[PDB]
RNA sequence: ACCGCAAAAGGCUCAUUAUAUCAGUUAUGGUUCCUUAGAUCGUUACUUGGAUAACUGUGGUAAUUCUAGAGCUAAU
RNA sequence: GAACUCUAGAUAACAUGCAGAUCGUAUGGUCUUGUACCGACGACAGAUCUUUCAAAUGUCUGCCCUAUCAACUUUUGAUGGUAGUAUCUAGGACUACCAUGGUUGCAACGGGUAACGGGGAAUCAGGGUUCGAUUCCGGAGAGGGAGCCUGAGAAACGGCUACCAC
RNA sequence: CUAGUCGAUAGAAUAAUGUAGGUAAGGGAAGUCGGCAAAUUAGAUCCGUAACUUCGGGAUAAGGAUUGGCUCUGAAGAUUG
C-alpha cells in the first residue's frame, strides 16, 4: 500500500532524506469511498483497534436540515449538479462531502404546513384542486388555542423568493455536511441566503 | 481582498443567517464571531468586521495559538497569505568563547488584516498547529514596523 | 480404489476397496454433493443411496468443497476451512488442496451412504453402535427428548455404568 | 500502542528517591497504571521488603498479600506491584501500623505511623472542575478518585479532606498566600509552607515564590504544591523536623549531638 | 479439549542513516488507547436457540514436520 | 490566556447495535417449607467518563569532512491558496483547481566517510583534541527486499505469503 | 467533380528461364571482391541527449514512452458594454 506519512517527499530545500525506517503499519491509508450515487451500499472495516469508522458506497438517500431553525428530515437524494473542486467528480456523479446537490422539495412541504400554512411551493391548481388531504390539514379552525397560535405563528412564512420558484417546481438544492467517508452517511442541509444565490451563477450561467 | 473569489464558496464554518425565529435579536452588528487570543495581545479591530474568510487565521479560522511566542524581522511576502521572516540569535563556542551571526528561516502565514507587510518589517511571532508541511506559526501583531531610514517611510 | 463408506443411521463406517474400474465410472466424472447410487458396484450394495462425503486423492490431498475444477489448486486458507489449524491466531498458511470433483486420481473416497437398499452388508450395517452418552445440556434435551420445564432433570439423566473394578465396585458417575 | 508498551524496567533507571539498592538485582518494580503517576508512586514492594523490612524477599510479599493482610485506603489490593501514591492511607491493621506517604526533608520516603482517626480521613489535592459528566457537574481529584456534584465553590488546583471510607468531602481549604504547602516532585522539594507570593505567567507554567519558617526562600513549578494547611495550622501528622533544609554543617550537628561516642 | 489473556516485553545486533536518529527543553485546545481502578445498568419461551473440540471409529499420504469421513457433547 | 465543534443544555431528525439469559465460594433470612422473597461477593462481561502507562507526528536550540560540490529544488509536489479525500487526527499526507514560490557564500543543494546517536570513556596546569560497537537510555533490523492477517498494540519474522539468493 | 481519353496487335493459354511487385518456420553475413540489390527506421507531441568543438555545433544524436473511433468538460476572440 501506499503510508500517509512522510516517507514520500524530499525536505525543505530540495535534498532527498533517503529511508530511515522503511515502513510502519499504523502509518497507512487505505483507498477511498468514491461513493457513486446509488442504492444505499454500506461495508465495515477494522480501523486502529476498537473504532469503527464506517464508510460509504453506492449510496441512495439521506437525512438533512434547515437554515433558519434546525429542521433535519430524510428524504430521497435525487441526482447532483456540481462538486466543488474537481469535474471529474460532477460528471461521474459521486457524493462527496460539501457538493452543490439536488434533492426533493418533497417532505418539507408537508412538514411546515403547521408553521407555514400557506403550502410552500404553490402547487397547480386544475390538475391538484382536488386535496389529498391539504386544505383540512392547514387551518381546520380547531375551536382552541392552536389554530389561535398559528395566528401568531406564520409571521416567519417570509422566506426567499428562490427556494419558493424551487418549492413549487419541486427539485431543491442542499449541501451535504458532514463525512461520507467516516460515518457512511449522507447528512446535511439546505444552503439558503447567500451561498445559494452564488452558485446558481457557477451552474445556470455555466449552462 | 476577495470578493469571494474561489470556484467553490468560501465562508467561516459554524455561523448560519437565522432570520426571524431566534432567542431575542442577537443581530451582534455582524454574523461573525470574531473570537480573541486573550494573551496580553490586543485584537486588531478590522478583523471583527472583516469580510475575509480565511479557514487558517489565527483570529477567525479553527486555530488556537500554542506554543512559545517571539519577535523578529521579515523579508519576503509575495507568496499568498503568507510571508518569510527571519530570526537572530547567537551561539556560544568552546575553543573562543566567542559569538557568531547564524540564523534560521521560519515560513509564516498571515491573515489579511496585517495587509501590506513590507522588506524589512518588525514582526512578533507565535505558534499554532501546522498548517501544511511546514507552518505552524502565526502572525501576532505588527508591533514596530519601523524602518526610520530606508523602509517605512513614504516619498 | 478404496471407498470409506458410511452409514449414519447405524452410525458406522468401514473401508471398502473396489479394484474394478468399470464401477468406479459412475463415482468418477463427479462432484461433491453429487447423490448416487451402488448397484453398479455390486449385488450387496444394490438400491443403496450415496453420496460423497469427501476424500483424499493421490497422494493424500483432501477433496475439499468449494473449488469446484478438477486439478490440483495450492493455495492460501484461512479460518474456517477444511484442513486447517493454525498456531497463531487469524493467520494465513497454504497447502496444496484437491478440490470436489472426483477424477481417477482418487485414491480413497469418504462416502456416506443414505438409503439402505435391500440386502445387508458386514462392514457397516451388520455392526451396530449407539450413542455414546447423552446431550446432559437440561435446555438441548428439553427440545429433544421433551424435557420442558414440567420435566424436571435431575431424575432423567443417563449415567455409564461400566466395570473398571480397579479397585471398588465400578458404578457410574452422575 | 507499538511495539511495547514497555512492560519493564532495570536498575538505576527507578527514581532514586526510592531508596533502590545498585547490587545482585538487576531491576526495578515497574507498577502498573494504579490511581497515581509513575515517579510520584511508591508501591508495597519497594516499602515493605526493604524499608519496612518485614518481609525479606519478593515471594514473601507473594504469600502475604495474597492473605489479605495489607488494605490501602479501604481497598485490599491484592496485587503486589500497586503503585500506591502520594498522600494514600496505608490501612495495615496488624499490628496497628496505619502509614502514609509524606516526603521527607531529603525528599526520600519514611516509615512514619498514623493515627486510626488519621487513617479516616486523608487529604487531597484537584487538578481540574469538571462540568460535563454525571449529571451535569463533576470534579476530579489527583489520585484517580472522582466527585460527582461538589459544592460549587471549590474551584480547580484545590486540596481537599475527604474521609476514603466515604465518598464525600469533609474539608476543603483555599488557595491562598497565607497557607501551608507541600513540595511535591521539585528541586526544593519537601518543605513545609509557607508561601507568601505567586506571578502568573501570562503563558504559561507560573512558578510560586514559596519561603520557610527561617526565611529562606524557594521556588518551584506549579505542579508540585500541596497545600496542606493554613497559617501553622496543618491538617495531618507530620514526619521528622519540618522540611527545614538545613545546612551539610548542620546536618554533620545531628552526626554529632544525637549519637553516643 | 474449547476457552481467557499473553506471545509486540526482554535478550541479539551496528549493516543501512547526516540538522535526519538523537540530545535536551518542549505541543497534543492538532489524536487514539489492552488492562488496574475511580464514579459508572428502575427505558413478550425467560433465566432460550444450535454446534463443535476433545472422545470413539473409518482413514489416507512417499514421507517423522500436515491432515479427511462418521458418531458424538458443553459454555463467561 | 479563549468556539476546548469536550463530556455538558436545548431543538431537529438520522442507523445500529447495545441494554450480564454468566458464574462459584458460601449459604442465609424466609417456611406461608410455596424451592416465593435474601448474603457477601467476581478471578467475572459491557457501556459512559476520569485517570495511568503510553506511543506517533510537530516546537525550538545543538551535530562529523570537502570548493577538485557554488548555486539548488518543480520527471510524476517543489513553496504556499482553497475545497475535498483518505487517515485514529495536523497536513502537498495525496487527488484535482489555483498562485509562481520555499533555499543560499551566515558554506545552502551535491557527493564522501574503515559515521547509530546519546548518557558517557581514557590523559593534565587549564583550553583539549581523540573516541565512545558493547550491560544504562533512545532509535533501528532479523538473508536480499516488499505486501499483509489477527489483535488494543507489529508491517512482527523462535506468524504467514510472494520473489530473489544460498 | 470539371474538361478528355481507352491510343499503344488481337481472341486465347497456365512450360522453363527471364522481365518487374512480393512474403517464407529456424538461425541471422556463414554468404560474396565488398553488407550491394533488398529489410527494419520513418509523421508529430513529451522527455531524454555522449565524447570533440573555432563554443555558431555534433543534434533528428543516441536511448524511450506516447499516438484510433466514440462521448465530454477546461481554455485562445469580435460587436452592442
Amino acid at each position: 500500500g501506499i503510508s500517509r506519512d512522510s516517507a514520500h517527499k524530499r525536505r525543505a530545500t530540495g535534498g532527498k532524506r533517503k529511508s530511515l525506517r522503511k515502513k510502519r503499519k499504523f502509518e497507512l491509508g487505505r483507498p477511498a469511498a468514491n461513493t457513486k450515487l446509488g442504492s444505499g451500499r454500506v461495508h465495515k472495516v477494522r480501523t486502529r483497534g476498537g473504532n469503527t469508522k464506517l464508510r460509504a458506497l453506492r449510496l441512495e438517500t439521506g437525512n438533512f436540515a434547515w437554515a433558519s431553525e434546525g429542521v433535519a428530515r430524510k428524504t430521497r437524494i435525487a441526482d447532483v449538479v456540481y462538486n466543488a473542486s474537481n469535474n471529474e467528480l460532477v460528471r461521474t456523479k459521486t457524493l462527496v462531502k460539501n457538493s452543490i446537490v439536488v434533492i426533493d422539495a418533497t417532505p418539507f412541504r408537508q412538514w411546515y404546513e403547521a408553521h407555514y400554512v400557506l403550502p410552500l411551493g404553490r402547487k397547480r391548481n386544475p390538475k391538484h384542486a382536488q386535496k389529498e388531504d391539504e386544505n383540512d390539514v392547514l387551518t381546520k379552525k380547531r375551536s382552541e388555542k392552536v389554530m389561535k397560535k398559528y395566528l401568531e405563528r406564520q409571521k416567519y412564512g417570509k422566506v426567499e423568493q428562490a427556494l419558493e420558484d424551487q418549492f413549487t417546481s419541486g427539485r431543491i438544492l442542499a449541501c451535504i455536511s458532514s463525512r461520507p467517508g467516516q460515518c457512511g452517511r449522507s447528512d446535511g442541509y439546505i444552503l439558503e441566503g447567500k451561498e445559494l444565490e452564488f452558485y446558481l451563477k457557477k451552474i445556470k450561467s455555466k449552462k | 481582498m476577495a470578493d469571494q473569489n474561489e470556484r467553490a464558496f468560501q465562508k467561516q464554518f459554524g455561523v448560519n443567517l437565522n432570520r426571524k425565529v431566534k432567542p431575542g435579536i442577537t443581530k451582534k452588528k455582524l454574523l461573525r464571531r470574531s473570537r480573541d487570543v486573550g494573551l496580553g495581545f490586543k485584537t486588531p479591530r478590522e478583523a471583527i468586521d472583516g469580510t475575509y474568510i480565511d479557514k487558517k487565521c489565527p483570529w477567525t479560522g479553527d486555530v488556537r495559538i500554542r506554543g512559545r511566542i517571539l519577535t523578529g524581522v521579515v523579508r519576503k511576502a509575495k507568496m499568498q497569505r503568507t510571508i518569510v521572516i527571519r530570526r537572530d540569535y547567537l551561539h556560544f563556542v568552546r575553543k573562543y568563547s566567542r559569538f557568531e551571526k547564524r540564523h534560521r528561516n521560519m515560513s509564516v502565514h498571515c491573515s489579511p488584516v496585517f495587509r501590506d507587510v513590507e522588506h524589512g518589517d518588525i514582526v512578533t511571532i507565535g505558534e499554532c498547529r501546522p498548517l501544511s508541511k511546514t507552518v505552524r506559526f502565526n502572525v501576532l501583531k505588527v508591533s514596530k514596523g519601523q524602518g526610520a531610514k530606508k523602509s517605512f517611510k513614504k516619498y | 480404489m478404496k471407498l470409506n463408506v458410511s452409514y449414519p443411521a447405524t452410525g458406522c463406517q468401514k473401508l471398502f476397496e473396489v479394484v474394478d474400474e468399470h464401477k468406479l465410472r459412475v463415482f468418477y466424472e463427479k462432484r461433491m454433493g453429487q447423490v448416487v447410487e451402488a448397484d453398479i458396484l455390486g449385488d450387496e450394495w444394490k438400491g443403496y443411496q450415496l453420496r460423497i462425503a469427501g476424500g483424499n486423492d493421490k497422494q493424500g490431498f483432501p477433496m475439499k468443497q468449494g473449488v469446484l475444477t478438477h486439478g490440483r489448486v495450492r493455495l492460501l486458507l484461512k479460518k474456517g476451512h477444511s484442513c486447517y489449524r493454525p498456531r497463531r491466531t487469524g493467520e494465513r498458511k497454504r497447502k496444496s488442496v484437491r478440490g470436489c470433483i472426483v477424477d481417477a486420481n482418487m485414491s480413497v473416497l469418504a462416502l456416506v451412504v443414505l438409503k439402505k437398499g435391500e440386502k445387508d452388508i458386514p462392514g457397516l450395517t451388520d455392526t451396530t453402535i449407539p450413542r455414546r452418552l447423552g446431550p446432559k445440556r437440561a435446555s438441548k434435551i428439553r427440545k429433544l427428548y421433551n424435557l420442558s420445564k414440567e420435566d424436571d432433570v435431575r431424575r432423567f439423566v443417563v449415567r455409564r455404568p461400566l466395570p473398571a473394578k480397579d479397585n471398588k465396585k465400578a458404578t457410574s458417575k452422575a | 500502542m507499538a511495539r511495547g508498551p514497555k512492560k519493564h524496567l532495570k536498575r538505576l533507571a527507578a527514581p532514586k528517591a526510592w531508596m533502590l539498592d545498585k547490587l545482585g538485582g538487576v531491576f526495578a518494580p515497574r507498577p502498573s497504571t494504579g490511581p497515581h503517576k509513575l515517579r510520584e508512586s511508591l508501591p508495597l514492594l519497594i516499602f515493605l521488603r526493604n524499608r519496612l523490612k518485614y518481609a525479606l524477599n519478593g515471594a514473601e510479599v507473594t504469600k502475604i498479600v495474597m492473605q489479605r493482610l495489607v488494605k490501602v485506603d479501604g481497598k485490599v489490593r491484592t496485587d503486589p506491584t500497586y503503585p500506591a501514591g502520594y498522600m494514600d492511607v496505608i490501612t495495615l491493621e496488624k499490628t496497628g501500623e496505619f502509614f502514609r506517604l509524606v516526603y521527607d526533608v531529603k525528599g526520600r520516603f519514611v516509615i512514619h505511623r498514623i493515627s486510626a482517626e488519621e487513617a479516616k480521613y486523608k487529604l487531597c489535592k484537584v487538578k481540574k472542575t469538571q462540568l460535563g459528566a454525571k449529571g451535569v457537574p463533576f470534579l476530579v481529584t489527583h489520585d484517580g478518585r472522582t466527585i460527582r456534584y461538589p459544592d460549587p465553590l471549590i474551584h480547580a488546583n484545590d486540596s481537599v479532606q475527604v474521609d476514603i471510607a466515604s465518598g464525600k468531602i469533609t474539608d476543603y481549604i483555599k488557595f491562598d498566600s497565607g497557607n501551608l504547602c507541600m513540595i511535591t516532585g521539585g528541586r526544593n522539594l519537601g518543605r513545609v509552607g509557607t508561601v507568601v507570593n505567586r506571578e502568573r505567567h501570562p503563558g504559561s507554567f507560573d512558578i510560586v515564590h514559596i519561603k520557610d519558617s527561617q526565611g529562606h526562600v524557594f521556588a518551584t513549578r506549579l505542579t508540585n504544591v500541596f497545600i496542606i494547611g493554613k497559617g501553622n495550622k496543618p491538617y495531618i501528622s507530620l514526619p521528622k523536623g519540618k522540611g527545614v533544609k538545613l545546612s551539610i554543617a548542620e546536618e554533620r550537628d545531628k552526626r554529632l549531638a544525637a549519637k553516643t561516642h
